RNA sequence: UCCGCAUAUGUAUAAAAAUAGAGGUAGGCUACUCUCCUGUAUCGUAGAAGAUGGGCGAUGGUUGAUGAAACGGAAGUGUUUUAUUGACUUGUCCAUGAAAUUCCAUGUGCGGAAUCGAAUCCAUUGCAUACGACUUUA
RNA sequence: GCGAAACCACAGCCUGGGGAACGGGCCAGG
RNA sequence: GCAGAUCUUGGUGGAAGUAGC
RNA sequence: CUGCCGAAGUUUCCGGAUAGCAGAAACUCAGAUCAGUUUUAUGAGUAUGUAAAAUGAGAGUUUCUAGUGGGCCAUUUUUGGUAAGCAGAACUGGCGAUGCGGGAUGAACCGAACGUGAGGUUAAGGUGCCGGAAUGUACGCUCAUCAGACGAAAAGGUGUUAGUUCA
RNA sequence: GUGUUUAUAGCCUUGUUGUAAUACGUCCACUGGGGACUGAGGACUGCGGCUUCGUGCCAAGGAUGCUGACAUAAUGGU
């Protein structure tokens, strides 16, 4: 099955805070495989989705999608911010994030 | 034993702007710096410090303080180029290199010999 | 990165004073205002030359002449501490004069807890002489056969999969 | 780098403060961890300095003695363990003392950021957890320290059979020439 | 100190292997096969030489490093000629039987040369035995008669 | 047991051991060489989500399905050995089909019954005892 | 069977600290 | 133009099916 | 209900007349003045003062007309001290009418003073985990069995690291 | 191991071989990419640049152009 998953895997950390002031608008995003400020200059601009499944099957699927854009990178280790269309759930704290290869420059 | 700082001892600068760029040491600064030199013209001679180069196993017979030009004619007399190449161990980080060039188009043709190579499964019963 | 300026600094001429003397002395700072703020607090008191008076006439970058031969310097330092007098005398080896001020620097500040400002340095000198070397580090490392193995090795992508080697 | 569903580490040699803020850090960013060899752990300083130090810890709560019990309240103290987000991620670790039966066949890998070689100083005295634990509660040092051999003889045999087997397929490889006629690929 | 090597000549011992810091030092008398790790110096087998390589030791270290030196000088002593421990016991008026018991009477019962290869052992052996022998609420010149070591030299 | 109702993306990687280093090494306990110097490796990776055929090379690698025997105790729950029965076989060479998606959007649970056991109450008992609750026996 | 009244800002497990009690209400822990 | 006035009037709670008769 | 302006929280005599702070009205006035500012030099005694330069701002008013007539944190200079702390003056600002980042938490400590938002960048603090951010680089000290991170203190250290002097 | 002076290595110093190169500092009204947020205003005027001149054109007093998906859905609110 390793034929498939043009995306790249990513984790979802946080939202951008302070000590004791969170900003839900913008989320902390881990590529892996990215491991630097300078890596994480190819992954700008890249659309990023959150997948998850819900009980009704609105739309005769169960899958359902937030998109997002990579905006800039976070610290020094590799991490990104990501703004997405709608703010994703706290709930999603190290859950799984897709990375595509578009809008690609490459 | 096998690795020891010495004069005339060949390294391998792993850290800085130089890296994978083969060097011989030629003068001991202090137990936290070394001068060495390289015969190619893209490696000047530098002090570095020990932590951004690892040691190698071949040592070669170098008077102290030797400048550039008479380090370059003792390298060639002492053939340390294709000597370091020789050992496994240069092959392994000349493979590495190669395999880090190969394009899309290359891998795929990689991934097909090497199923044809494993299709082989030949094993004496 | 520490700097070595040479500035040269005289009093405004006056009538009492047509032509004045010339004062040069070469000091380490890391970039030339804090040279010439230092020049001035040494003439201020070793001469008792008012800044007001007085004028900075000229300043030089130093660079080493031989930075790729090692060499072992002698430099003699004033300590201005809890008691502010000592005086101490050390001997480093590198390879620029800039290098030993800033490994002094680092050795008292650590050993010793002082500050830049605390910290004046009288003399720094090039030992040209294995007999005239005092210190026994200096005297091992000037020795015909240094042989040491290497210190400090230690040597993201967390979670290795073998057992590092750390050796040979 | 790269994160798997289940990642097992073998605690041997490495430190509990540097593996637990690894491990925790792990277990926050959603992975689950499985820690074996916890008796293999090592603390910087003497037997004497982390004797006071639990000595003092049980003049105190639920003294618990077992390595994976000191690791475990290690990493805890590492999370936010009074929310959710916390305890969640605290049921993601599963710490042992020694390999069970489901860990032994499975790979395990090593955090370098905690190795003691790699961390401590040459030279220095370090205290074990498991010797540590033996003599302050712990009683089942001695089955666990005589089963090991057992589990590294078998393991040991498994890894000559397999190294003997590999050797066929690595003769076979020179052997075909087609793995030199396109070596130019550095494969 | 950048080096602080501490050479010392190899005995005719049958074993001198010192690989994961534990010295087999084997000889024909007996084998000492003493761990070295009391110390962290590298050893050299430099043919008929131990090479103590204490390289960037401390003085703790250097300290550890000499008493190795004598350790294996001490362990080649006893791979060669052992240690023989002569004991001298010297009866009181009533005398001690021996098993120590009788020691000035007492009903309680207790439990000369001594060769060994190791000589620490039988040292410690001998003080033992002057352990045992120890006088409670007794004069010294009453006590005067004791199980103390005549002399310790190699056999 | 009947009846009614609601209807993760390759999940691939198993000696131990220390750095005052180990692993394994012919030979017959060695000797000495080799290897590291991380997995950027190794295993797998083609197919209108992976088609239909002609095949060919090898006459075999993957597996499904059963029939299986061994090993695995620490929490064995899995490691093989297979016997076959069928397939894909990317090992390789050809012929067809892919499209106007004509620029991204992706058996299982509940409520009822007819049943089979078991337990409590129960004949009970003080063994227990404000009452609960407990222990024996119908 | 009949049948109150007082009272009621609101919740309510402990160890330390939060300087003006801080506590029960904050912070760090069990 | 109300949230306070140990506010006024009316209605209704927890205490409590408690103290008790 | 929203918007705008906005104190004083204390000199002086003595419950007030005040003054002062904050507004309204009536003005005139840049070819003119004003200033919790720095000056030039000399006057007097580095400070202090002076008339006339730099910088900024347009300024001076006259009348009446609300509110206040305390303290705290203390710093600094400073007097007396007195086992020693401590107390007494002035000064300085802040809190008092002030939310926000940090300081583990914090009425007075470090940053910063506020319309509703988007993006960027910082301050003070920080980047092992809790916790956003280098388990960064380089050079040193220490192993503390009551480390360190925040008077029992004199000394003792066969506890040390570096150096100075005599040698 | 003792002393040597280029030996069968060379090291340092000195003037010196054709000049340099490089690093650092600084500047270009020199230039090539990647990412994100914003699109206020609403005829024409203006300042400019191209243009032989242009009801000319332009990145010059604030976004336009080319497409795709949906009404039983898309999108948001409670």
């Amino acid at each position: 099955a390793q034929g498939h998953r043009l995306y790249v895997k990513a984790k979802h950390l946080s939202f951008q805070r302070s000590k004791h002031v969170i900003h839900p608008g913008t989320s902390i995003v881990k590529i892996e495989g990215c491991d630097s400020k300078e890596e994480a200059q190819f992954y700008l601009g890249k659309r990023v989705c959150y997948v998850y499944k819900s009980s009704k099957a609105v739309r005769g699927s169960k899958i359902r999608v937030i998109w997002g854009t990579i905006a800039r990178p976070h610290g020094n280790s590799g991490a990104v911010r990501a703004r997405f269309v709608h703010n994703l759930p706290a709930k999603t704290f190290g859950s799984s994030l897709r990375v595509m290869l578009y809008p690609s420059n490459i | 034993f096998k690795r020891y700082v010495e004069v005339g001892r060949v390294v391998l600068v792993t850290k800085g702007e130089y890296t994978g760029k083969l060097a011989v040491i030629v003068d001991i600064v202090d137990h936290k710096r070394a001068l060495i030199d390289s015969p190619c013209s893209e490696f000047p001679r530098q002090v570095i410090r020990y932590g951004s180069v690892v040691l190698t196993h071949i040592v070669m017979k170098l008077p102290r303080g030797a400048r550039s030009g008479i380090v370059a004619k003792k390298w060639k007399a002492q053939d340390v180029c294709n000597k370091w190449a020789s050992s496994a161990w240069a092959k392994k980080l000349e493979a590495k290199k190669v395999r880090s060039q190969l394009n899309d188009f290359d891998r795929f043709a990689v991934m097909r010999l090497k199923k044809q190579r494993r299709e082989q499964v030949n094993v004496a019963v | 990165a520490l700097k070595e300026y040479q500035v040269v600094g005289r009093k405004v001429p006056t009538e009492h004073e047509p032509v004045p003397k010339l004062f040069r002395m070469r000091l380490f700072a890391p970039n030339e205002s804090v040279a010439k703020s230092r020049y001035w607090y040494f003439l201020k008191m070793i001469n008792k030359v008012k800044k007001a008076t007085g004028e900075i006439v000229a300043i030089n970058e130093i660079s080493e002449p031989k930075p790729l031969k090692a060499k072992v310097f002698g430099i003699w330092i004033r300590y201005d501490s809890r008691s502010g007098t000592h005086n101490m005398y050390k001997e480093f080896r590198d390879t620029t004069r800039v290098g030993a001020v800033e490994a002094m620097y680092a050795d008292m500040a650590a050993r010793h807890r002082a500050r830049f400002r605390s910290i004046r340095i009288l003399k720094v000198v090039e030992v040209e002489k294995k007999e005239d070397v005092r210190r026994n580090y200096v005297k091992q490392l000037l020795n015909p056969h240094l042989k040491f193995p290497l210190p400090h090795r230690r040597t993201k992508k967390v979670f290795a999969p073998h057992r590092p080697s750390t050796f040979y | 780098s790269e994160f798997q569903k289940v990642v097992v580490i073998d605690a041997k040699g490495h430190l509990l403060g540097r593996l637990a803020s690894v491990v925790a850090k792990q277990l926050l960013g959603g992975q689950k961890v499985v820690v074996v060899r916890c008796e293999e752990l090592n603390i910087s300083g003497h037997f004497f300095r982390n004797k006071l130090k639990y000595l003092a810890y049980l003049r105190k709560a639920f003294h618990f003695r077992a390595p994976s019990r000191i690791f475990q309240k290690a990493v805890r103290g590492m999370l936010p363990h009074k929310t959710a987000r916390g305890q969640a991620a605290l049921e993601h670790l599963q710490a042992v003392e020694g390999i069970p039966p489901p860990f032994d066949k499975q790979k395990r890998v090593v955090v370098p950021a905690a190795l003691r070689v790699l961390r401590l100083k040459p030279g220095r005295k370090y205290c074990t957890v498991g010797r540590l634990s033996s003599e302050v509660g712990w009683k089942y040092n001695d089955i666990v320290a005589k089963l090991e051999e057992r589990r590294k003889v078998k393991s040991a045999a498994f890894y000559q059979a397999k190294l003997a087997k590999q050797k066929k397929i690595a003769s076979a490889k020179e052997a075909s020439p087609v793995n030199q006629k396109l070596s130019q690929f550095g494969y | 100190d950048i080096y602080k090597d501490e050479t010392l000549t190899i005995p005719k011992g049958v074993t001198v292997d010192i690989k994961a810091r534990n010295v087999t030092v084997t000889g024909p008398r007996g084998t000492l096969k003493q761990n070295l790790r009391h110390v962290d110096i590298e050893m050299k087998k430099q043919g008929n030489t131990i090479k103590f390589i204490v390289w960037h030791g401390s003085r703790k270290h250097n300290a550890c490093i000499r008493s190795v030196y004598s350790i294996i000088n001490n362990m080649i002593i006893g791979v060669t000629q052992g240690f023989r421990y002569k004991m001298r016991l010297v009866y009181a008026h009533f005398p001690i039987n021996i098993e120590i018991r009788n020691f000035l009477g007492e009903r309680i019962t207790r439990v000369i040369i001594l060769e060994g290869n190791s000589l620490e052992n039988v040292s410690q052996s001998a003080a033992n035995i002057k352990q045992i022998c120890n006088v409670r609420n007794k004069d010294i010149r009453k006590f005067l008669d004791g199980i103390y070591v005549s002399e310790r030299g190699n056999i």
